[PDB]
RNA sequence: CUUGGAUUUACUGAAGACUAACUACUGCGAAAGCAUUUACCAAGGACGUUUUCAUUAAUCAAGAACGAAAGUUAGGGGAUCGAAGAUGAUCAGAUACCGUCGUAGUCUUAACCAUAAACUAUGCCGACUAGGGAUCGGUUGUUGUUCUUUUAUUGACGCAAUCGGCACCUUACGAGAAAUCAAAGUCUUUGGGUUCUGGGGGGAGUAUGGUCGCAAGGCUGAAACUUAAAGGAAUUGACGGAAG
């Protein structure tokens, strides 16, 4: 049968899309299909925030922010719980969780 | 009528030397014996005398060229490269 | 049998059958 | 709606639609009398002007073409005819 | 078996007078033995310092200034401008989805024969009353913006020497100029000269160099 | 847009074709414009512009060779040079 | 002189020593590439047709361009007779008997 | 006042580097890795090993005459992953808990502007 | 691989590739495909038009253009990955997965090859049938907004109409074996025009003849014989080195 009306990707209006390599296994995967995450995290772990504040020379000096965008192939995304198998009526939800 | 299907000018070699060797010769011999446009008088009267020598029967000017064509790709690139480096130096 | 390899088996077979043919015009 | 007036639709709607889509097609462009403020001469100019229509011996350019209706130059006035 | 840190001559780093503070930091090298001078030595070494430290204001925390030594006065080593760059975190903070990134670069030579490559950067800005979900500028508008970037950097950068150039970069007047003379094309934000390359240097003149560490 | 301006001059104006005709039109003073193809020999091109200087005639240097200049005049033969004798409904004289 | 040619200039019939009237890049289709300059030492670095890199005096001369007649070897000789005519004006080095046949 | 070095930390999932240089980066002060702290090959990225390596580097930079360090942080970079390995955070915390004054922390992971091809193939490493 | 200092740090340089981040239920193209700047070349859809011709049209055997990747020939390049090969592990064995190299290849130029789950597994042209909110391009009317200037013939943005698109959401008119479908509807109340294809499963896209290709192969394409099911969608259960 046909599981999804979008065929598990986002490619209605064109023929081909360049691939990207998976973060974990380096699998070529279409960009429109790759599961993609934008992560902002603090460059210093929280339990060392005050220790670095003590040890810093400066006063009122901001903490640099780590930026990266993560691409996963479906296997490496399910095996990392980044997405999880959902029910037939719940697969049809594009709105992010809360 | 079309006298030969594919051998063309290399029909003078008959069945000898192998088809790949005759086909490689055909590519360069057509260029070797072709008429080219003169860059001086603008007529199609440039023919090869010997390798690297190209004469115009109209204006009687001889230009040094390639073995089998009037101009080679490397020489064309040099003219642009020498053109470019000329103004970048004189400015 | 993964029909892909079934076709590949026939290709190699048909390649060899064409060798035996050319042996005797 | 099951029962409707196809013959006498709302003129606001009939003006809301597309030129070919009304009960009978009718162009929604017009002809306008272009008159620069400098002179009193009158020139007839199509509202959608593909060419830059000039005026008489006064030597003025009246409109400049666009993708739709050509806007009048600075200091020209028009009247729908 | 020998301790290499006992053969170390700790020189000191001196910035140009164009910056607020020229007390950058320390350095160390093997001393000037008969078979190894400490004069040739030090020369060339490149230092990457934060412009906040050089101007004493965290408004400059992201630009990193590259300074490389070109003469040593005893224990003082004098540097000259060697390039500009943002830090990675700032540039990764600026690049945001649902907007139009636009760049531009140009090769330009100073008044005193310093050939540079200058990189601009800007972004499209969402209007105060904007309701549509994205802020995208049309492609020809971006061509216009990039053209203006290139022309303005060319004219504003080739008309002042390298020292005047580095004095001109700190307030970021080229950036605000790109800001001002594009608002009739498309509103822009976060306009910057994010990177400057020192490609070719002219023949070295101490009389011009000393004029910068007076 | 010179190829357009010269194309109209051929269509409506007056002209003469070839090196010998041009020189005669320079001697009689009837030439209004002399046009020289790019691959015309310099000795002939310098000869033409010396005639043009004596007779107070402007010279236009055509970008292409005689194959191109002949085609631009709507002809099937090469034109190394030509002179305009009467511009016709064209402003090639003022536009160059 | 090679010192007057910027990086990447294609040059032929290049002198090895100043004033020897040409030694390098002389056959059809061959040339010498100028790689870089060492103005303080008056030396130029060039790329020879074989692939070797060589430092030459910047006062050594060369001729701008590529030696004409390039592409001879692209066409096969096809015949012993063409080789006969080729070496008939070069030297007596053809035909070649194999050492194992002796 | 404070004398500044450059503590360049290379953290990867195979080993962690804590290695201090002068402000130009030309002169090496110390270079300690988790492979000098653990006997086993698997443990070289363990945060404990990185912390010990960072303390050793602290002692060396102190006996050299270095009081403060600017932190330079990077992952493996290039075609590899962009997140720094486990030892980097622990090494950074150790350096800020040894009496060393901490300058400006930054991440300089080598990021390609689209580059060569990663190893593995198009199906990738298959486990 | 490393005390011949490997790895790691800074500067300069040399190569070939690639075009990140922006980048999306967004754009263009007949399809395959197409993503750095700029300039030139010719081309194109849509829109606007009170411009022009007047049936010039639709679909199409035969016959033609283009056609990812891999592959072929000859030059040039050959950084990186890397079929084959060599080699270390795991293993009962692994000439596999995993690790280290690494030949073709990957790139380009001039020619071949003509196939993909080349997919929307949905021929093309035309008409009609139900509601909604977005988005791209063009055009048409319009502000408590931001920008030029504070003011115009600014630009962006905001609010209503339309034409064209890529799509999406709800319902089930109606359809369907169902999954599902605004077309897969207007089909036993069976007929708008037209091209191609299928007729139980295998044997078999095989053999043979023809034909194209340098080859690899492509296109066209049977029969004997064999067999009671093969298959589609959904249900309940059981099971999973699947999740909670
Ligand atoms: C050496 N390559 C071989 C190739 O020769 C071929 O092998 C066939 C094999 O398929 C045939 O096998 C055949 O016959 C057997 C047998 C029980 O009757 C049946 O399973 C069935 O009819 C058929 N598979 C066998 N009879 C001959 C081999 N040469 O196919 C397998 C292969 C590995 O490609
Ligand atoms: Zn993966
Ligand atoms: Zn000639």
């Amino acid at each position: 049968p046909k599981k999804r009306a979008s065929n598990g990707r986002n490619k209605k209006g064109r023929g081909h899309v360049k691939p990207v390599r998976c973060l974990n296994c380096a699998r070529c995967v279409p960009k429109d299909k790759a599961i993609k995450r934008v992560t902002i995290r603090n460059m210093v772990e929280a339990a060392a925030v005050r220790d670095l504040s003590e040890a810093s020379v400066y006063a009122e000096y901001a903490l640099p922010k780590l930026y990266n965008k993560l691409h996963y192939c479906v296997s490496c995304a399910i095996h990392a719980r980044i997405v999880r198998v959902r029910s037939r009526t719940d697969r049809k939800i594009r709105t992010p969780p809360q | 009528t079309k006298r030969t299907k594919k051998v063309g000018i290399t029909g003078k070699f008959g069945v000898r030397y192998g088809s790949s060797l005759r086909r490689q010769t055909k590519k360069l011999e057509v260029q070797q014996h072709a008429k080219y446009d003169c860059s001086f008088c603008g007529k199609r009267t440039v023919q090869r005398g010997a390798t690297g020598i190209w004469n115009c029967k109209s204006c009687k000017k001889t230009v040094a060229g390639g073995a089998y064509t009037v101009s080679t790709a490397a020489a064309a690139t040099v003219r642009s490269t020498i053109r470019r480096l000329r103004e970048l130096a004189e400015a | 049998m993964r029909d892909k390899w079934r076709k590949k088996r026939v290709r190699r077979l048909k390649r060899k059958r064409r060798k035996v043919r050319a042996r005797s015009k | 709606v099951l029962v409707q007036d196809l013959l006498h639709p709302s003129p606001a709607t009939e003006a809301k639609q597309h030129k070919l889509k009304t009960l009978v097609q009718q162009p929604r462009s017009f002809f306008m009398d272009v008159k620069c403020q400098g002179c009193l001469n009158i020139t007839t100019v199509f509202s959608h002007a593909q060419t830059a229509v000039t005026c008489d011996s006064c030597s003025t350019v009246l409109c400049t073409p666009t993708g739709g209706k050509a806007k009048l130059t600075e200091g020209c006035s028009f009247r729908r005819k | 078996v020998v301790d290499p840190f006992t053969r170390k001559d700790w020189f000191d780093i001196k910035a140009p007078t164009t910056f607020e503070n020229r007390n950058v930091g320390k350095t160390l090298i093997n001393r000037s033995t008969g078979l190894k001078n400490a004069a040739d030595g030090l020369k060339g070494r490149v230092f990457e310092v934060c412009l906040a430290d050089l101007q004493g204001s965290e408004d400059h925390s992201y630009r990193k200034i590259k300074l490389r030594v070109d003469e040593v006065q005893g224990k003082n080593l004098l540097t000259n401008f060697h390039g500009l760059d943002f830090t990675s975190d700032k540039l990764r903070s600026l690049v945001r989805k649902w907007q139009s990134l636009v760049e531009a670069n140009v090769t330009v030579k100073t008044s005193d024969d310093y050939v540079l490559r200058v990189f601009a950067i800007a972004f499209t800005k969402r209007q105060p009353n904007q309701i549509k979900k994205t802020t995208y500028a049309q492609s020809s508008k971006l061509r216009e913006v990039r053209k203006k970037m290139i022309e303005i950097m060319q004219r504003e950068v080739s008309n002042c020497t390298l020292a005047q150039l580095t004095s001109k970069l700190i307030p970021e007047v080229i950036g605000r100029e790109i800001e001002k003379s594009t608002q009739t094309i498309f509103p822009l934000q976060n306009v910057h000269i994010r990177k400057v390359k020192l490609l070719k240097q002219p023949k070295f003149d101490l009389g011009s160099l000393l004029a910068l560490h007076g | 847009n010179i190829n357009s301006k010269l194309a109209l001059t051929i269509k409506s104006g007056k002209y003469t074709l070839g090196y010998k005709s041009v020189v005669k039109s320079l001697r009689t003073g009837k030439a209004k414009l002399v046009i020289i193809a790019a691959n015309t020999p310099v000795l002939r091109k310098s000869e033409l512009e010396y005639y043009a200087m004596l007779s107070k005639t402007p010279v236009y240097y055509f970008q292409g060779g005689n194959n191109e200049l002949g085609t631009v005049c709507g002809k099937l033969f090469r034109v190394g040079t030509l002179s305009i004798l009467d511009a016709g409904d064209s402003d090639i004289l003022s536009s160059i | 002189p090679l010192g007057a040619c910027p990086e990447g200039t294609i040059v032929s019939n290049v002198e090895e020593k100043v004033g020897d009237r040409g030694a390098l890049g002389r056959t059809s289709g061959n040339y010498v590439i100028i790689i870089g300059h060492n103005p303080d030492e008056n030396k130029t670095r060039v790329k020879l047709p074989s692939g070797a890199k060589k430092i030459i005096s910047s006062d050594a001369r060369g001729v701008i361009g590529v030696v004409a007649g390039g592409g001879r070897i692209d066409k096969p000789l096809l015949k012993a007779g063409r080789a006969f005519h080729k070496y008939k004006v070069k030297r007596n080095s053809w035909p070649k008997t194999r050492g194992v046949a002796m | 006042s404070q004398v500044f070095g450059v503590a360049r930390i290379f953290a990867s999932f195979n080993d962690t580097f804590v290695h201090v240089t002068d402000l130009s980066g030309k002169e090496t002060i110390a270079r300690v890795t988790g492979g000098m702290k653990v006997k086993a090959d698997r443990d070289e990225s363990s945060p404990y090993a990185a912390m010990l390596a960072a303390q050793d580097v602290a002692a060396k930079c102190k006996e050299v005459g270095i009081t403060a360090v600017h932190i330079k942080l990077r992952a493996t970079g290039g075609t590899k992953t962009k997140t720094p390995g486990p030892g980097g955070q622990s090494a950074l915390r150790a350096l800020a808990r040894s009496g060393l004054r901490i300058g400006r922390i930054e991440d300089v992971t080598p990021v390609p502007s689209x580059s060569t091809r990663r190893k593995g193939g198009r199906r990738g490493r298959r486990l």
